[PDB]
């Protein structure tokens, strides 16, 4: 709803919540000069 | 989306479809920021030069979709608009500056595997991620080509943020601090862009700090689709956060 | 091209 978005915000049920990655998210992360 | 690919099921659960009641047609994309609020581009609703001036009663919001044209029984949710709010300083006369709008749902939508809100950036998140070279992601049901087809399912494409000077030198339109541009360089040998029907959709990024997805931009404008030497322009969500808070707090949430 | 949506929505 607001700052930083929500509370449970930005966490996908089918992906982050189950510890699964989507097919191209790696691409983003690698551009941030390699993710977390 | 030009040069993207089919999205995975539940990949952008904040993705919203702006749907014209009659004729029945896709108007624009949008995004779910809470159980009662939708974020989109002001030009999707109001654009006098084209005689465009949509109202609450003219539209429908469809959430949790995958298929472009099918009515996704038991999956998607259809909602009615309670109130539209356009930025008081949106500049439709010149350059689409402040191209942003909020829509308050008639009633809260319930979350599910296919329906979930995205986060709004914080000052430090913006500062860290909004950098030239960093990739973001755009989604939508817009055209596949400038002058073609149309996708059957939601499309997706990852694009790099571009240096302000390169953005400015690519157009004759006056750029502001309320905008940013993105796309590959003709040089890069990688394409892609938003296109007709994708307007108002989200440009998002995944934080490497906390693993959350944040909406950094809204699809605003661009000269053609996927043209060499041209880029896509997006509304700078963070720069407008205060207006967002203000409206949500003074009117509901 | 759009498939018919329920009337409760119109
Ligand atoms: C050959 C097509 O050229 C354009 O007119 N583009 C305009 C540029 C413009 C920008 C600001 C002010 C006036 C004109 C545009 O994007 N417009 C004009 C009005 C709304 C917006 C648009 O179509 N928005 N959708 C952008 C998706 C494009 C993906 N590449
Ligand atoms: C859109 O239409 C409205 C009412 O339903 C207005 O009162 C308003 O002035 C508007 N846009 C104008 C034409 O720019």
């Amino acid at each position: 709803t607001f700052g930083s978005g929500e509370a449970d915000c930005g966490l996908r049920p089918l992906f982050e919540k189950k510890s699964l990655e989507d097919k191209t998210e790696r691409e983003l992360l690698e551009s941030y000069i390699d993710g977390r | 989306i030009v040069e993207g690919s089919d999205a995975e099921i539940g990949m952008s659960p904040w993705q919203v479809m702006l749907f014209r009641k009659s004729p029945q047609e896709l108007l624009c994309g949008a995004s779910l920021i809470s159980d009662r609020w939708v974020l989109t581009a002001a030009h999707c609703l109001l654009y006098p030069p084209w005689d465009k001036n949509f109202t609450e009663n003219d539209l429908l919001v469809r959430i949790g979709k995958h298929s472009r044209t099918r009515y996704e029984r038991n999956i998607e949710k259809i909602s009615m608009l309670e109130k539209i709010y356009i930025h008081p300083r949106y500049n439709w006369r010149e350059n689409l500056d402040r191209d942003i709008a909020l829509m308050k749902l008639k009633k809260p939508v319930a979350f599910s595997d296919y329906i979930h809100p995205v986060c709004l950036p914080d000052r430090e998140t913006a500062a860290s991620l909004l950098q030239a070279g960093y990739k973001g992601r755009v989604t939508g049901w817009g055209n596949l080509k400038e002058t073609w087809g149309q996708p059957s399912v939601l499309q997706v494409v990852n694009l790099p943020i571009v240096e302000r000077p390169v953005c400015k030198d690519s157009t004759r339109i006056r750029i502001t601090d309320n905008m940013f541009c993105a796309g590959y360089k003709p040089d890069e040998g990688k394409r892609g862009d938003a296109c007709e029907g994708d307007s108002g959709g989200p440009f998002v990024m995944k934080s490497p700090f906390n693993n959350r997805w944040y909406q950094m931009g809204i699809v605003s404008w661009g000269e053609g689709c996927d043209r060499d030497g041209k880029y896509g322009f997006y509304t700078h969500v963070f720069r407008l956060k205060k207006w967002i808070q203000k409206v949500i707090d003074q009117f509901g949430e | 091209d759009f498939e018919e949506i329920p009337e409760e929505y119109l």
